């Protein structure tokens, strides 16, 4: 039996750290909701 | 009756209290990913949240009402992942999305890696609008995880 607990407001943060790449990938989405790399 | 914001999805059915995911309460409706709840009812304090819409292929589900989130990445700007990792305070991470190119068209993707129970964390534009949810993705050649920006239909 699952339950939910509040964790924060949904707001943009001005001081936020910036990280992560921006890859451009060919993918396929199957009937089961799973992505795979083509 | 239940406040807007980001929420952990917890279960006590396993060892201890376990965070299986995350979701968004907006306009009276709770939004998360299908693989987090498998469409199960949720409790919110004393009250019960009943599934209303879901789709395994999109990997989304909404509770109490229809999917309400309709903002989309503009294809140009940085976004913020509001990551809510198990046992850890909510943290915003800014990033420029990559792209999942599919037969049915292109969607944004964010190349940020977090524990499985982080599934459902919202991705925001500079106006604070949720442009989709984190956690349905792939692992690419160099072993890194990349998640679709998964958004529903309003
Ligand atoms: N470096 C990583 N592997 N990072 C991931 C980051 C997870 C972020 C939240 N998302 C999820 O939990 C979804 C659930 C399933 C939703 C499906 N529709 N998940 C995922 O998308 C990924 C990708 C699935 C591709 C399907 N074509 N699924 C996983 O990793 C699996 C392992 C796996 C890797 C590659 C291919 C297939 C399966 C579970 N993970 C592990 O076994 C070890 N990693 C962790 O235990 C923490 N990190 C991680 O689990």
């Amino acid at each position: 039996d699952m339950y939910i607990e509040r964790a924060g407001d949904i707001t943009w943060e001005k001081d936020a750290e910036v990280t992560g790449n921006s890859p451009r990938l060919d993918v396929a989405l199957d009937e089961s909701g799973d992505f795979s790399l083509v | 009756e239940t406040t807007d914001g980001v929420y952990r999805v917890m279960t006590r059915r396993l060892l201890g209290s376990t965070q299986v995911g995350v979701g968004v309460m907006q306009e009276g409706v709770f939004h998360t990913m299908w693989h987090v709840t498998k469409g199960a009812a949720l409790r919110s304090g004393e009250g019960r949240l009943d599934p209303y819409w879901g789709d395994v292929k999109q990997d989304l589900v909404s509770y109490c009402g229809p999917w309400k989130l309709d903002a989309a990445w503009d294809g140009l700007s940085e976004v913020q992942l509001l990551a809510v990792p198990p046992g850890e305070r909510a943290k915003n991470i800014q990033t420029l999305p990559g792209i999942f190119k599919t037969k049915d068209g292109d969607i944004g993707a964010v190349a940020l890696d977090y524990p499985a129970g982080t599934s459902g964390s919202p991705i925001l534009d500079k106006c604070g609008r949720v442009i989709g949810l984190y956690g349905n993705g792939v692992v690419i050649k160099n072993g890194s995880y990349v998640s679709a920006i998964t958004q529903g239909k309003r």
